[PDB]
């Protein structure tokens, strides 16, 4: 990992690298890139926390492999869960 | 070996891809484009892993748009009481959850719906039109990533729906219109008429020369095919087991092939497409792959993605 | 629970709509489809049904056709073998020999009444008819005439079963070519409506 | 969402060319059929797996949860 870091292009190997089987998308693969490294969640002396984790939407056309991007996202995170549409309530997803 | 060799002398006749055909559903009479869409479902795609782990599809979903005036209901009657792992579902009598998976008591776990039942299977569901559009989306997830995801209750899975799905829709006020679009005569929407393989309408107008010959037809079947059904569901066994691949010269030619539907799907000047999509292309891969499969060839040529090609334009030519 | 027998249903129009999509599979399949709790099966109703409904309102309008008097739809109603209208329109002719016919109940004590029964069900028990090979030409230009007068192969379907319901009566073991010609001319007046 | 992402599925004849090719291609780099065998065969997967990602894939992955944590 430290060997490969050095490479000046290793931003844009990792971002071809999202999803190597979907044509295109290279925003896509970077919002996904993006939101999957994540940023630095930060406190301000305790007094005011503040996210760091990155939201994407993927808003799209059909048969545009945006189901395909999440679910090599459920297959590359090391803490992952999916769930589609109406099979999602609202204490399923947040708590019960 | 009384069946290995029926198995040869069946894969011996060069012609056996029409046998097939006329032993789909041997009790309805013509609409010969459907019964060769049920065979290349019962036939389906290869299934594939990449890679990355990405997943494609191999199920071949098909639909058969019709009036119910037409013999429509015997297609589904005959590939459930036929296929192994096959379910029959009525659209407006089972709900979403009824459909994909629904969550119980017994504590919470899930019941599962039909597209579980049918998984490495065929699901049909007649009168679909009549499925409200909060049952329909239900399925987009099986119709496609051949999968069911929940989140509810505490009870949290992703399970199976590796389905080959054939819907039996009526058009909009019965009737087909064919002054309007495929698009225009149901009311599905680009999201799921994009993961059907195939949508065929079949019609019955009046035409006395047809009209006989299918009366007679009728009063035949109340006792007034080349292969019996056991031959043919051991052929499909067989036949299933043949992984056929894409030879070179398929592979552009293919790409030649999409191009041109893609080309003829575009409409506004901003050259939108509305029904090919990428998973078209993907589409006649399967469709292809289940044509070679019908011949027991374990190589694609070329003369099959000229079929797969047809097979999508009994759709495309009605825009 | 109305296997190998007739189901009536009265209220036929205000029926719930969940009920109006079952009954497709049993007109169809003559079968309902269960899918919970670890069971799945087509559960047999093999039922004949006698609906009665009514129009929308105190009364029928026949100026109008039974789709817009009547509340359920059309490919529902379109699954019946005969369809029929009954009135209330006022006419002397009928009502006074109606009144005179009623009221007679109230003091008189062939009509083989508790013997139908006894001869519908030696009949359905004995007799199994076939279709004779010349009614096979009879039903296709009959079929023909009535399409080109918008028929459907569900009216040759009908016509079928009711000449061999035809047949059974007079317990005769072949539909004969009068049966077909009672079966095609009932619905000939029903599919007028 | 704080990144918007919309994808329109637009006809334009050599983007469809181009992404037709690599789909077809996939599908063959995909199908199932195509020093001890495991050995040859788990190398054979990283033979295909370097002809469209530039790092491996089992690499990305532990290099990610490195990154994070
Ligand atoms: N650029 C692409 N490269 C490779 N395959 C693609 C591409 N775009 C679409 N596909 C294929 O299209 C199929 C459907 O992908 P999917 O992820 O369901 O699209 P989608 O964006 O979710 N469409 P939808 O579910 O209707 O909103 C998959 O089998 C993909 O392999
Ligand atoms: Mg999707």
């Amino acid at each position: 990992f430290r060997k490969i870091s050095r490479d000046r292009g290793i931003i844009d190997k990792i971002i071809s690298s999202m999803a190597p089987s979907i044509y295109g998308h290279r925003d896509i693969k970077t919002a996904v890139a993006c939101s999957l490294f994540g940023g630095v969640p930060k406190n301000v002396n305790g007094k005011h926390s503040i996210r760091g984790d990155i939201n994407v939407l993927l808003l799209g056309d059909p048969g545009t492999a945006k189901s395909q991007i999440l679910k090599y996202v459920e297959k590359t995170a090391h803490r992952a869960v999916f769930a589609t549409g109406q099979g999602a309530s609202a204490v399923g997803l947040t708590a019960s | 070996s009384d069946e290995i060799n029926e198995l040869k002398e069946m894969v011996k006749d060069e012609h056996i891809y029409d046998k097939l055909v006329r032993s789909i559903a041997p009790a309805v009479f013509g609409h010969e484009a459907v019964k060769k869409g049920i065979l290349l479902q019962m036939l389906g795609g290869v299934h594939k892993s990449t890679v990355e782990g990405i997943k494609l599809r191999g199920d071949i979903n098909i639909c058969v748009v019709g009036d119910p005036s037409t013999s429509k209901s015997q297609f589904l009657k005959y590939v459930v009481g036929f296929a192994p792992r096959s379910v029959y579902t009525s659209g407006k009598a089972s709900s979403a959850a009824g459909l994909t998976a629904a969550v119980v008591r017994d504590d919470y776990t899930i019941e599962a719906g039909a597209l579980m039942l049918a998984d490495n299977g065929i699901c049909c569901i007649d009168e679909f039109d009549k499925m409200d559009i909060s049952d329909q989306v239900a399925i987009h997830e099986a119709m496609e990533q051949q999968t069911i995801s929940i989140a509810k209750a505490g009870i949290h899975a992703t399970l199976n729906a590796r389905t080959s799905i054939l819907a039996a829709a009526n058009p909009v006020g019965g009737r087909y219109n064919r002054k309007l679009s495929l698009r225009g005569n149901l009311n599905m929407t680009a999201p799921i008429m994009s993961r059907f393989d195939l949508f065929f309408v079949i019609l019955d107008d009046c035409n006395e020369k047809i009209d006989t010959e299918l009366a007679s037809h009728i009063v035949d079947l109340h006792m007034k095919p080349p292969f019996s059904a056991e031959q043919l569901r051991r052929y499909i066994k067989y036949a299933r087991t043949f992984k056929p691949i894409l030879t070179k010269e398929a592979r552009s030619y293919l790409v030649e092939k999409y191009k041109e539907l893609r080309k003829d799907d575009a409409q506004g000047f901003s050259r939108s497409s509305y029904r090919i999509t990428v998973r078209q292309l993907e589409s006649m891969i399967r469709l292809s792959e289940a044509i070679a499969r019908a011949n027991c060839v374990d190589e694609i040529t070329p003369s099959f993605i000229a079929e797969a090609y047809d097979l999508l334009r009994q759709s495309i030519i009605r825009v | 629970l109305s296997d190998g027998g007739v189901c009536c249903i009265d209220e036929f129009d205000k029926m719930s709509d969940s009920t109006r999509s079952v009954l497709h599979e049993v007109m169809e399949q003559q079968t309902i489809s269960i899918a919970k709790a670890g069971i799945i099966t087509t559960l047999n109703a093999r039922s004949s049904i006698l609906a009665s409904a009514n129009p929308i309102g105190s009364r029928y309008n026949p100026n109008l056709p039974v789709t817009e008097n009547i509340d359920l739809p059309p490919p529902l109603l379109s699954r019946f073998d005969l369809v029929y209208l009954v009135l209330d329109k006022v006419d002397e002719k009928n009502d006074r020999e109606l009144a005179k016919h009623l009221t007679n109940l109230y003091l008189e004590d062939v009509l083989p009444v508790e013997f139908l029964t006894m001869y519908i069900s030696y009949a359905k028990e004995h007799i199994h008819p076939i279709i004779t090979e010349a009614a096979k030409t009879e039903l296709v230009r009959a079929y023909v005439g009535m399409r080109k007068m918008t028929a459907t192969t569900r009216q040759l379907e009908s016509m079928i079963r009711l000449a061999e319901a035809h047949a059974k009566m007079k317990l005769k073991n072949v539909v004969e070519l009068e049966d077909v010609q009672e079966a095609v001319r009932l619905i000939r007046s029903a599919i007028k409506d | 969402f704080d990144i918007l992402c919309v994808v329109r599925d637009l006809v334009d004849e050599e983007a469809d060319e181009r992404l037709a090719t690599f789909v077809v291609d996939s599908h063959v780099r995909s199908h199932p059929e195509n020093l001890n065998a495991r050995q040859r065969r788990l190398q054979r997967q990283r033979k295909k797996e370097e002809e469209i990602s530039p790092i491996p894939q089992e690499l990305l992955m532990k290099y990610i949860h490195y990154a994070r944590t």
